[PDB]
């Protein structure tokens, strides 16, 4: 049970008690990926406008 | 209306319990993997508890205590006797033991000190993936029959039967409610051997044991296993008392030492599910009317003849307490 | 402010929309010149999605009359509220489709479904944000059912990325008009397959068996019918009319309802249905509103499952209750919902109830005993096919067999794939 | 002083947030219409309040916040609100059609329309800060911008911000209130491609605040107002000692050194007490024991589970109110006679505590009674993936039927994308599992 590393100050404090010792992708990359679902989208209605003209 | 679930199905306990449930009329049992259940007759191995009180208008109920196995296995009722303050080291009815994959060089230490003092030096070396157990009187012969094992002392001096010269075991049925009242089955069964105690199969008491490398199985009781109405008329014609003072006495005391240790860690009392448990003591008497517990089983068996007894009473007081419908427990009050 | 574009085509389109509009008009205060004369401004917080809203505080229904004979639609302007609609939003023809799936689709309607689509135009173009299209027919007559699906048709080609919402009634030979019925609605539940994310299934077997067992009427008639038609439309829209979070709008509604894209055809039930000055109870609210007798599609719950359900309550009443009743129905037939959508039934509350009720319940229900719907049109369609019974009105309109045994083919795979979720 | 920003998203973030400054303003003595009287320095400073609040020369105090909305509705409330003198128009970012509770809509075919927009308005409270932190960002897992739209402003901040930490206040999907059936899909799909953006995050299951409000504020059927006003009580005391004088948690780096060992498992566990409900005219206030005893009931905590059964690796204790330091240990000490409260082998067993003395603020004609004294616990327990097995397990039990499937894959999204974060919660949850047992 010891107290360490006691700070105080007028709104209040703070401590630490211990009681037993032990024992990311680039722009380019987000952009490929964010215009590749906007390809397949724009795939996936041309082919419902090419079933319609049909 | 309530709802229930069948995780288990080799359970013969609940088994017979979900068979009266159904019985009442009032209890309706869904698909094994529907989560809209007020009851899980859950699975030994990986119950999912995390799962458990996540629904909505769903008081649900499990027939299994999360953390029970640390009492349930053998080298986790080492460590937590041991380690516990409540029961100490210095437990005087639990046998000395020692885990060994670890304690190598402190079960060869006081193995050293019987050798040397002339006492009785027997071990008995067994383990949760058994029926594969080994007694010896050579700590040499156990560590490499090993090659998670547990070692502890072998009781030389067992109360043997007359007549028939031979050895038995106390299994004591032990209900646990979601309230952590402690129900101790008034019936319990004697799995004695039908071999006479050689002290140089009768040693193992075990009912599987008895059936099957036995010759005398059903000699002197039938399955070899003696109620409680004989053996304490027993008692009272060789040894001048009776069970309950001999024994049962110390039998209540291990009962609640045990369950009352593990309480804070599995009761489920502000939990947001509840839990009950059936618990299987097995025993051991000395010579000396001294009670030794062996282990504890969380899926325990039964009796066929207190299998209705029992598991109407475990509707009775574990489930239909929770869900209300439309004493053969002694409560081990604490 | 996402605005919906009303469209009511045929016979039966038009007099069930036009009901449709009488009623939820009086629930949000408009009186039949349009002017607003309520009492609360939850009337008006989303009065914009079916109205819009014109000089001098005037509201107009955003509803475009569509059919192929006059008749009906100058009942129409002739009716209660036939002057709260927007005159240039009447587009009519004169040949009339006699009930003929192709001359809706084929021929007479292809002359009209141009000027039908320039106004849709046109009130598109004044929408903030419209999320889609409501469309209310029946598939046994030739204008709604034939020019509706030609409409749907084309609505999706210049509207790809918005939903296509349908209140389909379903022919019966309990309520027939005539034997080409299963054809026309065999070949419009195929177009529906594709070209909607929502059709509410009106079965006129389930609205004649509910006023005549139900609410004793011997004698019903179609103004009867179309009485529970007004409920359930004004019900199953409440969440669309009126503040709330569950399914607000039509696509959040596809997302929570549609688990498949084909499978996407409900069972519309309401409750109370009574013959009415007692009060009644929630409980009684929620067993009323799961209950056959109050499903308008004529297909057993109990011989399908549950693949999502929505429920909406109307009226002053205790939400907790609400909760508890809604979690004791599943909680007591969990056998009827499937376990590989978890929560899949959802619950709206609504305070205003409707017009003369303290309180009603409105069911929305995604089952696959829906199929009993299918196969019973199924087997009338064969039943004349096997013959080439009356297929003489069709090719002489140009049609082939071939898209006869194809429509049959397309609508028992439609079956065969509820029945492979039932299991 | 090191300046945060503030990001709401969604229909969750957004009035959360709401909630949060109005707490804010009555912690810091804040007006509606931005004055702050105990602040001498007009028009500028680098007080510890001044992490949260820019000056105007005209002595108003501007959250450094951006509310960003698919949809008007929600924002239009900040815009018309109590509050509305606090924020400037730039601060307020809303579109036309929602995500639909669709992850995909939000995240490509919505978010990648206002992603630019977004981050603009962002550098510009950025360009305000002369020593930037980094950012909190409040959101929903279940909704469709909540989910999609944040894992794509995750994905960008790391990219514009890479020094900066990221926190999250996340809220996880319940039934009890939720709106949509996909959520365990958002869920899971948003903590995939957050993970590796986050530094800590703070779960709120919306089943526990829903119970700890029918239990404790006796509320029956308790409203988003009623959960977010509790919601925005545990987020003031994180983030009061960044709005605070102190030691402890100053600044947000600290709060991944205290709490989270290992990157991934960046979730610790919150439990708050007392909560009492205003109704009771006179209630007995709890003791420093008794809350902190509180700290270790399961039903006080912002995730359902058992902490017995698992391992903790970090343990913060933030008091507010009466409380000295000779309490907190007299108490630490009976609690460890008591609960179950094991560490791992490589982390010490201990905690770190932090009080201010000014007592908890409620909103006057809350729920909330005022209080003498209240804790926060954050502790870094295993415990808490028991939350992941359960949105795990209505994933695998919808999408083994690629149920609601389509939706997404309609939206651009490949099903790939699917089973990819699917096993990336497997991963996590096996890593949960290696430190637990
Ligand atoms: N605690 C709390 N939860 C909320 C609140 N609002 C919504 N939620 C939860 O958030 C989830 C839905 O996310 P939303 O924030 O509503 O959706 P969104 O982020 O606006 O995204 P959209 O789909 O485009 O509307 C559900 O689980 C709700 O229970 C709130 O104010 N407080
Ligand atoms: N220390 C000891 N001294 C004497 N006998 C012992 C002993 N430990 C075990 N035994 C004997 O060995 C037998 C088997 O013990 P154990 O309980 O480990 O087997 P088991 O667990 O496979 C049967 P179950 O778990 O089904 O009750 C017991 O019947 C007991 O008589
Ligand atoms: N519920 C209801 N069904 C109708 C009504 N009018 C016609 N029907 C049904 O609709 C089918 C005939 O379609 P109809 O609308 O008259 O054909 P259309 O005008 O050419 O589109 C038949 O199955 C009728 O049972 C009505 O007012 N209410
Ligand atoms: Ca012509
Ligand atoms: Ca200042
Ligand atoms: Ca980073
Ligand atoms: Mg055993
Ligand atoms: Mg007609
Ligand atoms: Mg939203």
């Amino acid at each position: 049970m010891e107290v360490i590393e006691l700070n105080k100050c007028t709104s209040g404090q703070s401590f630490e008690v211990i009681l037993k010792p032990p024992s990311d992708p680039s722009l380019e990359e987000i952009q490929k990926k964010l215009e590749a679902a906007e390809e397949r989208r724009k795939y996936q209605e041309a082919e419902l406008l090419k079933h319609l003209a049909e | 209306m309530y709802t229930f679930v069948v995780r288990d199905e080799n359970s013969s306990v609940y088994a017979e319990v979900s068979r009266l449930l159904l019985a009442t009329g009032q209890w309706k049992r869904l698909r094994k993997d529907n989560p809209r259940f007020n009851l899980m007759l859950g699975e030994r191995n990986r119950l999912p508890f995390g799962r458990l009180g996540h629904e909505p208008g769903l008081v649900q109920l499990v027939n299994y205590y999360r953390g029970a196995d640390k009492l349930c296995r053998k080298a986790s009722l080492v460590k937590l006797i041991k380690t516990s303050p409540e029961l100490s080291e210095s437990c005087t009815w639990f046998p000395e033991s020692y885990v060994i994959y670890d304690e190598r060089e402190v079960f060869l230490a006081a193995y050293n000190r019987r050798r040397e003092g002339r006492e009785g030096n027997v071990w008995i070396a067994k383990s949760s993936a058994g029926a594969g157990i080994l007694i010896s009187s050579e700590a040499s012969e156990l560590l490499d029959f090993i090659d998670v094992h547990v070692i502890q002392k072998y009781l030389e001096k067992p109360l043997l039967l007359e007549p028939g010269h031979r050895k038995f075991d106390i299994r004591s049925w032990v209900l646990v409610d979601h309230l952590y009242n402690i129900y101790l089955y008034r019936e319990g069964v004697l799995r004695t051997s039908s071999e006479p105690y050689n002290s140089a199969t009768c040693h193992l008491t075990n009912h599987c044991i008895q059936k099957e490398y036995s010759k005398n199985y059903g000699r002197y009781e039938e399955g070899n296993e003696m109620f409680f109405e004989e053996f304490n008329q027993y008692l009272m014609d060789a040894l001048n008392t009776t069970l309950e003072n001999s024994i049962l006495l110390q039998i209540k005391h291990i009962i609640r030492s045990c369950l009352m240790c593990i309480e804070p860690a599995i009761s489920t009392k502000h939990l947001h599910y509840q839990s009950f448990q059936l618990f299987g003591f097995d025993f051991m008497v000395d010579e000396e009317l001294k009670v030794w517990l062996i282990e504890v089983n969380g899926a325990p068996a039964c009796a066929q003849k207190l299998y209705a007894e029992l598991c109407q009473g475990i509707v009775d007081v574990a489930i239909s307490s929770v869900f209300p419908l439309a004493s053969i427990f002694i409560k081990l009050h604490h | 402010m996402r605005e919906i574009v009303h469209i009511q085509a045929g016979q039966c389109g038009n007099q069930i929309g036009a009901k449709f509009w009488e009623v939820i008009s009086d629930e949000h205060g408009i009186d039949p010149t349009g002017s607003y004369h309520g009492d609360s401004d939850l009337q008006l917080e989303r009065i914009n999605v079916y109205y819009n809203e014109a000089t001098g505080n005037k509201y107009v229904p955003r509803a475009i009359l569509v059919d192929l004979e006059p008749g009906t639609m100058d009942s129409v302007r002739s009716g209660p509220f036939g002057q709260i609609f927007r005159p240039d939003n009447f587009v009519f023809g004169q040949s009339g489709a006699g009930n003929n799936w192709a001359k809706g689709h084929y021929t007479e309607g292809a002359e009209l479904v141009d000027s039908v689509l320039d106004v849709v135009r046109k009130e598109s173009e004044s929408c903030d944000c419209l999320q889609g299209f409501q469309l209310t027919h029946s598939l046994g007559g030739g204008t709604g059912s034939g020019m509706g699906t030609l409409l749907i048709s084309k609505i999706r080609e210049e509207y790809p990325d918005r939903i296509m919402n349908t209140f389909s009634v379903m022919p019966s030979p309990k309520v027939s008009d005539t034997v080409v019925e299963p054809y026309n609605a065999t070949l419009s539940v195929h177009q529906l397959v594709e070209n909607t994310d929502e059709t509410y299934c009106i079965d006129n077997e389930a609205l004649y068996d509910i006023c005549f067992r139900t609410l004793k009427l011997t004698t019903p008639t179609y103004g009867d019918l179309n009485h529970l038609v007004s409920a359930t439309m004004s019900g199953v829209t409440t969440c669309l009319r009126f503040p709330g979070q569950l399914n607000a709008d039509l696509r959040k509604l596809a997302v929570n309802m549609v688990p498949f894209p084909r499978l996407h055809f409900f069972m519309p039930g309401f409750a109370p249905l009574t013959s009415q000055y007692r009060a009644l109870t929630v409980p009684e609210l929620t067993q009323q509103m799961f209950d056959s007798k109050n499903m308008m599609a004529a297909c057993d719950p109990r011989h399908g499952r549950y693949l999502t359900v929505a429920a909406i309550f109307r009226g002053r009443m205790s939400m907790k209750e609400v909760d508890e009743q809604m979690l004791n129905v599943q909680n007591k037939n969990s056998s009827y919902f499937v376990e590989w959508i978890p929560n899949n039934v959802k619950t709206a509350v609504c305070d205003i109830p409707p017009r003369g009720l303290k309180m009603s319940a409105t069911f929305i229900g995604n089952s696959t005993a829906i199929q009993e719907l299918f196969k019973r049109i199924s087997e009338q369609f064969t039943a004349m096919f096997r013959r080439k019974a009356f297929l003489h009105w069709y090719t002489g309109e140009g049609m082939d067999e071939m898209e006869f045994t194809e429509a049959e083919s397309n609508m028992n795979d439609l079956v065969s794939e509820y029945q492979q979720y039932q299991d | 002083m090191r300046e945060c920003i503030s990001i709401h998203v969604g229909q969750a973030g957004v009035q959360i947030g709401n909630a949060c400054w109005e707490l804010y303003c009555l912690e810091h003595g804040i007006q509606p219409d931005g004055q702050m009287p105990s602040d001498k320095t007009i028009g500028g400073g680098d007080d510890s309040f001044n992490t949260f609040f820019s000056e105007t020369g005209a002595g108003k105090h501007v959250p450094r916040a951006v509310f960003v909305d698919l949809e008007p509705t929600v924002i239009d409330e900040v815009r018309t609100g109590t509050y509305r003198q606090l924020f400037h128009p730039e601060q307020l970012i809303t579109g036309k059609e929602d995500a639909a509770n669709n992850y995909a809509r939000g995240h490509y075919t919505i978010g990648k329309e206002i992603i630019d927009l977004v981050l603009d308005r962002i550098r510009k409270l950025a360009d305000q800060c002369t020593g930037l932190q980094g950012f909190l960002v409040f959101h929903s897992f279940g909704g469709g911008t909540g989910s999609g739209f944040t894992s794509l402003l995750m994905e960008r901040l790391s990219v514009d911000y890479g020094k900066k930490s990221k926190l999250e206040f996340s809220i996880y999907p319940a039934p009890q209130v939720s709106t949509a059936v996909v959520e365990p899909y958002n869920s899971i799909l948003t903590t995939h491609t957050t993970l590796e953006h986050s530094d800590c995050a703070f779960m709120v299951d919306n089943e526990a605040i829903y119970d700890i409000c029918r239990r404790n504020l006796d509320i029956e059927r308790p409203t988003y107002t009623n959960l977010n006003r509790l919601i925005s009580q545990i987020v003031s005391s994180i983030t009061a000692s960044l709005r605070f004088d102190g030691a402890l948690n100053v600044d947000l780096t600290e709060f991944q050194t205290n709490l989270v060992p290992y990157p991934r498992i960046h979730f610790p566990l919150a439990t708050y007490a007392p909560v009492i409900s205003a109704e009771k005219a006179y209630h007995e206030q709890l003791s420093v024991a008794e809350i902190t005893n509180a700290c270790f009931e399961p039903a006080n905590q912002m995730v359902k589970c058992d902490p017995r059964h698992g391992k903790y690796m970090a343990c913060c204790l933030l008091y507010r109110g009466d409380v000295v330091p000779k309490d907190v240990n007299a108490a630490i000490a009976t609690i460890k006679t008591k609960r179950s409260i094991q560490f791992v082998d490589w982390c010490p067993t201990g905690f770190k505590v932090g009080i201010n003395y000014q007592p908890p603020t409620v909103v006057p004609g809350g729920d909330l009674a005022k209080v003498q004294r209240a804790v926060c616990m954050l502790s870094n327990t295993t415990a808490i993936a028991e939350a992941w097995a359960r949105l795990d397990h209505k994933f695998d039990l919808m999408y083994a039927k690629r149920a609601f499937v389509h939706w997404y894959v309609g939206e651009g999204m490949e099903e790939g994308e699917f089973s990819e974060a699917r096993e990336d919660m497997a991963a996590l949850e096996k890593d949960y599992e290696e430190v637990g047992v």
